[PDB]
């Protein structure tokens, strides 16, 4: 159209920034608990076929031994994010021989956000911003902490947050069961609970996955016999 | 049009037809056996505004130099109501003032404020086509 | 308004405004001038010499960006009520 | 004056096969409110362009619309005073070039055929505006004799016995027609007082000696220079006394 | 403004207009009569109209400045029961871009506040929030800036 | 309308709505107050949540060892223009071993944020800084508008609700000048609380405070840090 | 109407509205004034401040494009910060290639060609700031050029530029500029400074001062805050 | 160069040239892939057969390697340009790993390639959606789609193309381990599949199949009428 | 520079921009070449407005090479800049192959210059139609480069202003056994036609081209071959 | 900038690129052009429409053109895109298939990025086995047996659909098809030799020979085609 893509609104809104926050809403719901044993990243697959195998959806995704991040949005955007993450990380590694904070982490993938425009750009630099939102989570120095991403490059430390289609209806529910001297059974199991509330479908461990980044433990993707486990619970 | 020009013939009957618009004006109209002449009262030139300025300001009561010849220069593209205009303000300057006569000053500002006023006049330059 | 200031109390619905609600404009020819003089009647009313009466006038658009910036002021058009989509 | 798609506001093609912003262009001549006359002789050309300075604050000094583009060769520019500037140095530089790369001082013909060229470009490609001003060469050829060219801002040039540009250009160009007709080989003083008259008689001034400025290029001496007002006096006087 | 065209035209209001530009200046000078003009386009308006014998003075009026601006708001403020604490100077440096008609409205929207609470004096606080009414600023969730 | 799609178009008004809209995202941003002293130049920020269960955005950001500024609206934008004042301030050590004069430094970022408000396509910054820094000239406080218009400021506040706080820094601005430090922050502190609601108050998480003075390096204070500051002013009527 | 969004399009008028609406901007700033006297150029910006904030010399419109060059300007601030760069190094670079300081002829000439520049494409804005540049050397003398954003260069022996201009001029041909000194001329420019000041309008303006003359050497320096003074009680006293 | 953004955000948040390029995937031959236990099946339609068409030269199932081959729906010179960027791959991929590309590993270059094109300035969405087959280096057969969007899923069976509602259907209710027991089997659910959409007959259905450790072959229409007619044995039986 | 292409398909399957070129070209002067058995001719209305202007400053009919001339109906400042492309193309052709170049290779490689401006970005197409005559191989040849850079060979065409009368007249007076001077003849004939007023030495221009070379007629020749027209 | 664009490259709503079809209707109203594979050659005939009597005849061909030494090509739509495509078909040449592939992918690349009008020609190309191919200005390309493009193209295919016996065709029997094809194809009822434009590619000696067919030749192939069409008027 007429508007560009570097246009503010009269509001001062960046327009092309808050239309790709809108498409997070079309995402399936991810949520992200951080507690003192670790941090806990949930999201559901949304199965909409039978025939669609569910180990193929991978919305958890292994930034590094330390780091998770969970995804939610246009998933085909965050490979581009994921992969500047997986970059800069083990290039912090290269050159100072140590694992790079998930704060820092988080604050390279931002710097990605708004880096489009239409003219006056490099031939690589995008046109649009990245319609995604990120729930960066890993132990580090500081220990385990969780970090919210934007498509406006705004990341932000959360003690527990939910992103995607149910974000209004999960946060509500994070907050009335989040404390901060909780365990991290108890992280993923509220996360589960909440979940299996918000889903469209029926809870199972085909639909869902689940991710924990533990001190002194690495990056963990939950099996289907662990979550089993954990599900038949509640 | 049969009046000016049609199947009887106009015997000592003459038409005077004033507009600012004439290309806006029928071609029949304008044809040379209806309006045979088409004078153009154009803007007043350097000579013509100075004429046109001691016209408007010699009723005017002043003491001092005049020098018409700096609002003429300063005048450019005026026409003739503005002209008078100047004189006008100029005196507006002096009631302004509380005074009984008007300056040279006096007609400075008022030449320069009708100056401004000029700005929101849009295209003028039209013909008879 | 003739007929609504007969009446101690009157309401004006203007359904779909930016049919003659639109911003004014000279596009050398007489582009849309006749409709833009309704527009200008209406403001007159509304906000002008005379006082308005005790009409409370009420104006709904999907297209407010065309509307005239004289009837989208205070004293024509107050209340700027946004029906955004539900959240 | 048909009109399809973006014709008025980029130089592409009118359903006529007209280019509107190039004809605009024309009509920013006029937005100076000045008119330059140049007339050539059979040893020299002249031309002349009224100065206005509209406030004693001016330094009257500065305002000219004579440039000299290179020794042997001078201009006289109508239209935006901006715009003007630029083609003047667009046109020295390319003067320049010319004498470094060829040896020779660029003939006349060759210089606005080059800044035509320039200005084509602005009326092909849809990015950038054509320039409003019309430039007016005059300089004396090794062979030729004196040249006079007229460089609008179509792309268009061509010679001239006598040319004019600004507000009064066709009304100027009727009058010089006239005298042209009579087929006189016009001296260096005819040639001065047939530009000082035409554009006296076009505008009805009655010229004084700091309202116009006179720029005479002759075989004898072919170097542009610029008439003083003491110059510029004699011929007025000699244009009253007669 | 008149046009030339050849299909159709307003050439009944231009008629209207021209028999006005008659009566503020024409053939018979009618020096007796004092005639008022108010437009929101001067670019619309003919030049003929708006000629230095037919409107010889074009006062322009100017977007009220930060002393007018409080100004304004004092003066719809008067038949108002405002608390002695109102800071109308703060007020006419958060209303940047407004006309008196906005101004106005700030006075009239912070009754509407008052009412709203409940409250029988009108407070600055009332007076700040009803800016934001009257700026009309689009609902947004522009909490992630800064 | 047809003004205000781009950058370049420039309004029959003279104005640029493109700049100013940029500038309404400053207004957009939580309220930073930043004012100077004779020896002192603090700044004193109100962080803001989206939620209960996440952080405040950090406001403050470190520049250089003499140099701090405190960020308003678009989080992308400030670190884009943070981390080029961060290089040009490093660059003077590289080059010249002498800090950045901080009014030698606004001037870069007046020019660096003025090429985007002139050229197609591009936009403004929608980012509003206070930079506080102290040199040889003494403390400095600078306001950065997203027009690449810059002000050398006494005591300045932007943000959301900054005007409330303009009010009080112009009050009490005559005091400014001859109160030591912990006064001179009570002062933002006390400013930046006119920028609060009613039935809020200035608890330690949503307040950072860095200052920058002629012995003291640019010190950031945070949720523990800021208690000691905080004590001190009393309750508000 | 669409003949008005860019620069690279004519009215059917042949007027570039985009470079007229950029004039509109310096219009609405305030009134900067300069004086070209016998021996010298005295530059009078008449600064408001917005509010008691900001210091006394924050948006110093008074720049220093030269050691012997000044510059005052009216408009947008940033574009005429940047219009102060592009002069400043329009200066370093002639003193780098012909080695000696730039003739304030050349450098008008040469700055209004870049302001020209950006008033021929839609690509870019034209610039919304006004300057008059002013210099004095033994040789060349004063001089006082005014660069309006269309990119037009000509000398001046009094010129405004802002809200008051018009105003200003008129109060400038009273002033037998031609005549006088720079200390007696930097007496008027603050008297007509202050009388087209508008105080019921925006208020609380400081006088910004600057000079270029036979007594700086051909320097372009700040007037002092003493010879200041003198001026400002000089045209305070003239108001009665 | 041309740098404009083609493809940007709706204020819904939703990428109308990504949508626009999913409408064009629609309009295409219905393009089914059925993925068994020792054979993977690719089954395209033929829309219609031109006695006068070489039908060697109108080919929707292509091989990108010796062990990967996809089928496409969409626009056939968009497909063409993807299959020729990933054939480039498969090979630098080969000559770098010393290894053949693993069924992934080619469906997510396609993908992320996709995908840099509905954010990059001055280019369209491509758009087809392709049906990627192949055998990994351990004989495992996987069956992957990708849309224009760049998001790609591995699928047990999958249709694309304008019929791909009602076969996506049809393949939920009848893809059992059963189905799947034979390379005959699974050939037939394909066809089964196909012949939901495809009117006439076997005329307008083009299969071609991959075996492990062997090459893509393309069945002869004799081979499919052969087929076809089991289908219609079979259907009277269950009558 | 505008990277988009300014000339597009209309729904109807027409690029509407060079249908509007070549309506400038239908109102430009007319220009009539012949191709007759031993040479081509081509002629021109070069009327100007006034007398004020010089007649020899700016030629209508401008030589290539030593054997190739052009002449233009259309925009004048179009015309010049194709005559440069022109002969730098042709210069380009006789460095690498140190031979004149050929007419119809020349007609080609212009054509496709002005080809590329109706595809390429930011740019409007050439509003001129290029009448290229030149003596290769011992025959004459005729080309007519239009702006949409369709290149046809011609024997005898008319472009400009009232051309549709002009090929129809030169169907009715060209035979392929006419002679150079008898097609100097026709030519004028055709601009006659089209012509109002009087035809001078000086308001036409007339260029022709034989195994001699091409060459542009002096006024001196022209009013000779008008002379057999009255 | 945005203003003036006009976004070639981009999706309509309904997942179609406006400017190839735009294109594509250009083809239509271009002149017929024909392409007949059989067993001991192919042919490319092509209505002529630069048939004004003042036209020099030049050229060759006017409407065929030789790519290679092995290939021959006939163009429909705008004539000077064809010479673009055809210049650069020449410089990528090898396989009939490889050379339309690869220009293929030129003409589709300008309707994907680069912002520019697509190529509005569509080509026949003939070489040798034998094959025939066709060209669309999206850069579909597919091989032949015997298809038209241009006016009447989908009369022409008809025509073909029912009287091209698949593998029992000679030239002979493939040239007399292409002038009946042609004549209902072209609003002329006698179809002259200056209206049509045939060329014929074989195989002779080991060495691939193309031909353009002189009016002499061509005007038998009417007189032999009219007299059998007047063979079947003695039938009613």
């Amino acid at each position: 159209y007429d508007r560009g893509v570097n246009t503010f609104s009269p509001e001062g809104r960046l327009f092309q920034v808050e239309y790709a926050i809108e498409a997070i809403k079309l995402g399936s719901t991810a949520i992200g608990i951080q507690t003192s044993e670790g941090v806990c990243l949930a999201v559901e697959k949304r199965i909409t076929s039978p025939l669609m195998e569910p180990s193929s959806i991978e919305k958890i995704v292994e930034i590094d031994a330390h780091i998770g991040c969970a995804m939610s949005g246009l998933i085909a955007d965050a490979k581009t994010l994921i992969d500047k993450a997986r970059v800069e990380t083990q290039n912090h590694w290269f050159t100072y021989n140590e694992t790079m904070t998930v704060e820092s982490v988080t604050q390279a993938v931002s710097n990605l956000a708004l880096q489009f425009g239409e003219e006056d750009a490099d031939p690589g630099a995008m046109s649009r911003p990245f319609g995604v939102a990120l729930l960066f989570g890993g132990v580090d120095e500081k220990g385990p902490q969780l970090f919210h991403m934007d498509p406006s490059g705004t990341f932000v430390q959360c003690d527990a947050r939910a992103i995607g289609s149910a974000s209004e209806g999960a946060q509500s529910s994070l907050q009335e069961v989040y404390h901060k001297s909780m365990t991290l059974k108890e992280a993923i199991k509220s996360s589960l609970i909440i979940l299996k509330q918000v889903m469209e479908e029926k809870l199972n461990a085909t639909n869902i996955e689940l991710a924990t980044v533990q001190p002194g433990q690495n990056f963990h993707m939950f099996t289907k016999e662990e979550l089993e486990e954990v599900i038949k619970d509640i | 049009l049969n009046q000016m020009d049609g199947f009887d013939t106009l015997h000592r009957v003459k038409m005077i037809m004033a507009t600012n618009r004439p290309d806006t004006l029928d071609p029949a109209l304008l044809r040379p056996g209806r309006l045979d002449r088409k004078i153009h009262i154009d803007l007043p030139n350097e000579q013509a505004r100075l004429d046109i300025l001691k016209i408007h300001a010699g009723p005017i009561t002043k003491h001092g130099e005049i020098d018409y010849e700096a609002i003429v220069k300063l005048s450019d593209g005026f026409n003739g109501a503005d002209l008078r205009n100047v004189c006008t303000e100029a005196g507006m300057f002096a009631i302004r003032a509380d005074h009984d006569f008007v300056v040279q000053e006096d007609f400075m500002k008022a030449v320069r404020k009708v100056a401004d006023s000029k700005k929101l006049e849009s295209k003028l330059d039209y013909k008879p086509v | 308004f003739e007929m609504a200031r007969t009446k101690k109390a009157c309401l004006i619905f203007f359904d779909e405004i930016d049919a003659i609600g639109g911003a004014r404009f000279d596009d050398g020819a007489g582009g849309d001038n006749e409709v833009q003089r309704t527009m200008l009647e209406l403001i007159n009313q509304l906000d002008g010499f005379d006082p308005r009466g005790n009409i409370k006038v009420l104006m709904a658009t999907n297209r407010p960006d065309t509307l005239d910036p004289a009837l989208m002021r205070p004293g024509r058009l107050d209340r700027k009520i946004e029906f955004s989509l539900p959240d | 004056g048909s009109s399809a798609g973006f014709d008025r506001h980029i130089t592409i093609f009118s359903p006529e096969g007209r280019l509107y912003q190039v004809e605009y262009a024309f009509k920013a001549i006029n937005q100076g409110g000045l008119t330059s006359v140049a007339v050539r002789g059979k040893d020299c050309a002249v031309i002349v362009t009224q100065k206005k300075v509209p406030d004693k604050l001016l330094d009257s000094s500065t305002v000219t619309h004579l440039f000299k583009i290179t020794e042997n060769i001078g201009c006289v520019m109508t239209g935006m005073t901006a715009d003007s500037r630029s083609q003047v140095q667009r046109a020295r530089y390319e003067a320049a070039n010319w004498k470094y790369k060829y040896g020779y001082e660029i003939p006349v013909d060759m210089l606005c055929k080059r800044i035509a060229d320039i200005s084509q470009v602005y009326t092909q490609n849809a990015e950038m505006r054509p320039l409003g001003c019309c430039m007016i060469l005059i300089g004396i050829d090794e062979e030729q004799g004196p040249q006079v060219y007229k460089c609008d801002p179509a792309g268009y040039y061509c010679g001239f016995k006598a040319t004019a540009a600004g507000v009064k250009q066709t009304e100027s160009t009727s009058f010089l027609e006239k005298k042209v007709k009579k087929k006189f080989d016009w001296t260096f003083e005819q040639t001065v007082e047939t530009a000082i008259t035409c554009l006296s008689t076009v505008l009805s001034i009655d010229f004084k000696p700091s309202e116009i400025e006179v720029g005479v290029v002759t075989v004898e001496n072919p170097k542009f220079r610029i008439l003083t007002e003491a110059e510029i006096d004699a011929h007025l006087v000699a244009l009253a006394e007669r | 403004k008149r046009f030339d065209s050849e299909k159709a035209g307003d050439r009944e209001v231009q008629r209207t207009m021209l028999e006005l530009l008659n009566q503020l200046d024409g053939f018979q000078p009618n020096t007796q009569v004092k005639v008022i003009a108010a437009t929101n386009r001067v670019d619309i308006l003919d030049p003929a109209l708006l000629r230095s014998g037919r409107l010889d003075r074009k006062i322009e009026f100017p977007m009220p400045n930060e002393e007018a601006r409080a100004r304004i708001m004092q003066i719809h403020s008067r038949k108002m029961n405002v608390s002695p604490d109102v800071n109308y100077e703060e007020l006419a440096r958060c209303t940047d871009d407004f006309n008196g008609a906005q101004c106005k409205a700030v006075c009239v929207e912070a009754g509407m506040i008052a009412l709203r609470r409940g409250a029988t004096e009108l407070t600055h606080e009332d007076y700040m929030e009803g800016i934001l009414e009257v700026q009309a600023k689009k609902k947004a969730n522009l909490q992630y800036y800064a | 309308n047809q003004y205000d799609n781009d950058v370049t178009v420039w309004s029959p008004q003279g104005r640029i709505h493109q700049i100013e809209y940029a500038m309404e995202a400053v207004k957009q941003g939580s309220a930073t107050v930043g004012l100077k002293s004779k020896t002192h130049a603090v700044l004193v920020a109100l962080k803001r949540a989206q939620s209960e269960l996440a952080a405040h955005q950090k406001k403050i950001l470190h520049v250089d060892n003499h140099i701090g500024i405190s960020i308003a609206g678009l989080t992308a934008d400030a670190r884009l223009l943070c981390n080029f004042m961060r290089q040009e301030c490093l660059d003077s050590r590289f080059v010249f071993d002498r800090p950045l004069p901080v009014s030698r430094l606004v001037s870069l970022i007046g020019s660096k944020t003025q090429i985007p408000t002139q050229r197609y396509g591009r936009r403004p910054y929608g980012v509003g800084l206070l930079i506080a820094g102290y040199d040889d000239m003494g403390p400095h406080i600078f306001q950065t508008c997203p027009s690449a218009n810059y002000f050398d400021c006494r005591a300045m506040s932007i943000g959301a609700r900054s005007q409330s706080a303009r009010t009080y820094l112009e009050r009490h601005m005559s005091e400014f000048m001859e109160c030591n430090l912990n006064e001179l922050v009570k002062h933002g502190l006390r400013a930046l609380r006119e920028t609060l609601p009613a039935e809020q108050d200035l608890t330690t998480k949503n307040v950072s405070i860095g200052i920058v003075g002629k012995d003291l390096e640019f010190t950031i204070y945070d949720d523990d840090d800021v208690s000691p500051f905080l004590e001190g002013l009393e309750e508000r009527p | 109407t669409g003949y008005d969004l860019s620069a690279s399009t004519f009215s059917p008028d042949g007027r570039v509205f985009q470079v007229e609406y950029a004039m509109k901007a310096v219009e609405n700033s305030s009134t900067a004034i300069g004086i070209r006297c016998k021996d010298g150029v005295v530059f009078g910006v008449e600064k408001l401040v917005l509010s008691k904030l900001y210091e006394e010399g924050s948006n110093k419109r008074l720049f220093n494009v030269d050691r012997h060059v000044g510059m005052a300007v009216a408009g947008l601030l940033a574009d005429a910060r940047s219009l102060a760069d592009i002069a400043r190094e329009e200066a370093s670079n002639f003193r780098s290639n012909f080695g000696y300081n730039i003739p304030l002829k050349h450098l008008a000439d040469r700055v209004a060609m870049y302001v020209h520049a950006y008033t021929l494409y839609s690509a870019v804005r034209p610039f919304g700031c006004s300057f008059m540049l002013g210099s004095y050397s033994v040789n060349d003398g004063a001089q006082l050029y005014m660069i309006d954003p269309s990119g037009v260069s000509y000398g001046y022996w009094g010129c405004a530029i802002g809200k008051a201009r018009q105003a200003a001029k008129t109060e400038i041909e009273k002033l037998q500029m031609k005549e006088m000194t720079c200390r007696d001329i930097v007496k008027e420019v603050a008297k007509i400074i202050y009388i087209v000041h508008d105080e019921v309008k925006d208020k609380a303006f400081e006088l910004e001062l600057s000079w270029v003359g036979e007594l700086t050497n051909g320097r372009h320096e700040i007037v002092p805050k003493d010879i200041r003074e003198e001026a400002e009680k000089y045209a305070k006293e003239s108001l009665k | 160069s041309y740098d404009r953004a083609i493809t940007v955000f709706s204020p819904d948040g939703h990428l109308f040239q990504v949508e626009y390029a999913q409408e064009a995937v629609k309009k295409g031959s219905t393009a089914v892939g059925v993925r068994g236990r020792d054979i993977v099946v690719l089954g395209v339609e033929k829309k219609s057969v031109a006695k006068l068409q070489d039908e060697r030269t109108v080919r929707k199932i292509c091989a990108l390697d010796d062990n990967v081959c996809m089928a496409f729906a969409g626009l056939t010179a968009d497909a063409r340009i993807v299959i020729n960027r990933a054939r480039v791959e498969c090979q630098s991929h080969r000559l770098t790993v010393e290894d053949p590309v693993t069924v992934e590993y080619i469906t997510r270059y396609i993908a992320s390639l996709k995908q840099r094109y509905t954010q990059s300035n001055g280019r369209r969405p491509f758009g087809i959606s392709a049906l990627i087959v192949g055998f990994d280096f351990d004989g495992t057969p996987r069956l992957y789609q990708t849309d224009p969007s760049g998001t790609y899923h591995a699928w047990k069976a999958n249709a694309i193309g304008r019929g791909a509602k009602s076969v996506r259907e049809f393949l939920e209710k009848n893809y059992t381990d059963e189905a799947i027991e034979t390379d005959d089997l699974t050939i037939k659910l394909v066809i089964k599949a196909l012949l939901e959409v495809v009117q006439s007959g076997g005329k307008n259905i083009e299969l071609a199949v991959m075996r492990r450790d062997q090459s893509l072959k393309i069945l002869n229409p004799e081979e499919i009428e052969k087929y076809v007619a089991e289908i219609e044995k079979e259907k009277e039986e269950n009558e | 520079g505008y990277s988009f292409s300014l000339t597009t398909f209309s729904p109807s399957g027409k690029l509407v921009q060079i249908e509007y070129a070549l309506a400038a070209v239908a109102g430009g002067a007319p220009s009539v070449g012949i191709k007759a058995a031993n040479g081509v001719v081509l002629a021109t209305e070069k009327k100007q407005k006034s007398i004020l202007y010089d007649e020899r400053s700016v030629h209508k009919v401008e030589p290539i090479t030593k054997h190739i001339g052009l002449v233009y109906s259309g925009m004048g400042p179009d015309y010049r800049v194709l005559v440069h492309r022109a002969r730098k193309l042709a210069q380009q052709y006789y460095l690498v192959y140190q031979e004149p170049i050929p007419t119809a290779q020349l007609v080609q490689r212009v054509a496709s210059v002005m080809q590329e401006y109706t595809q390429s970005g930011g740019v409007r197409p050439f509003g001129v139609s290029l009448l290229i005559c030149g003596w290769n191989e011992g025959r004459p040849y005729l080309f007519q480069s239009d702006p949409s850079g369709a290149y046809f060979a011609w024997k005898a065409t008319a472009m400009g202003k009232n051309y549709v009368n002009g090929k129809t007249f030169l169907e009715k007076r060209y035979n392929e056994d006419l002679e150079l001077e008898d097609a100097i003849h026709t030519a004028i004939l055709t601009l006659k036609e089209s012509f109002e007023g009087q035809m001078t030495e000086d308001n036409i221009e007339v260029g022709i081209c034989n195994e001699a070379g091409f060459r542009r007629l002096t006024p001196t020749e022209v009013k000779d071959y008008l002379a057999a027209i009255a | 900038s945005r203003r003036y664009d006009s976004r070639t490259t981009i999706f309509s709503p309904e997942g179609r690129l406006y400017q190839v079809e735009y294109a594509m209707e250009a083809i239509g109203h271009a002149g017929t052009c024909l392409g007949i594979l059989a067993n001991d050659g192919v042919l490319l005939a092509a209505e002529r429409r630069n048939i004004h009597k003042l036209l020099d005849e030049v050229f060759f061909s006017e409407k065929i053109y030789k790519l290679n030494e092995d290939m021959a090509c006939s163009v429909a739509g705008i004539t000077s895109d064809a010479n673009v495509l055809t210049n650069e078909l020449r410089l990528i040449a090898i396989p009939c298939e490889q050379l339309v592939t690869a220009l293929c992918d030129i003409k589709q690349a300008y309707t994907q990025f680069g912002g520019k009008r697509p190529f509005g020609v569509s080509l026949l190309y003939i070489g040798w086995g034998f094959q025939l191919y066709q060209s669309d200005p999206s850069g579909n390309y597919g091989g032949w047996k015997a298809t038209c493009i241009g006016n009447n193209s989908a009369a022409a295919v008809s025509m073909l659909k029912q009287d091209y016996k698949e593998g029992e065709m000679t030239l002979k029997s493939a040239l007399a098809l292409a002038i009946k094809v042609l004549n209902k194809t072209m609003d002329v009822s006698k179809l002259s030799a200056e209206k049509v434009e045939i060329a014929t590619l074989t195989r002779e000696n080991g060495k691939t020979v193309i031909r353009v067919l002189k009016q002499k030749e061509v005007e038998q192939l009417i007189k032999k085609h009219e007299e059998e069409e007047a063979k079947a008027e003695r039938e009613k």
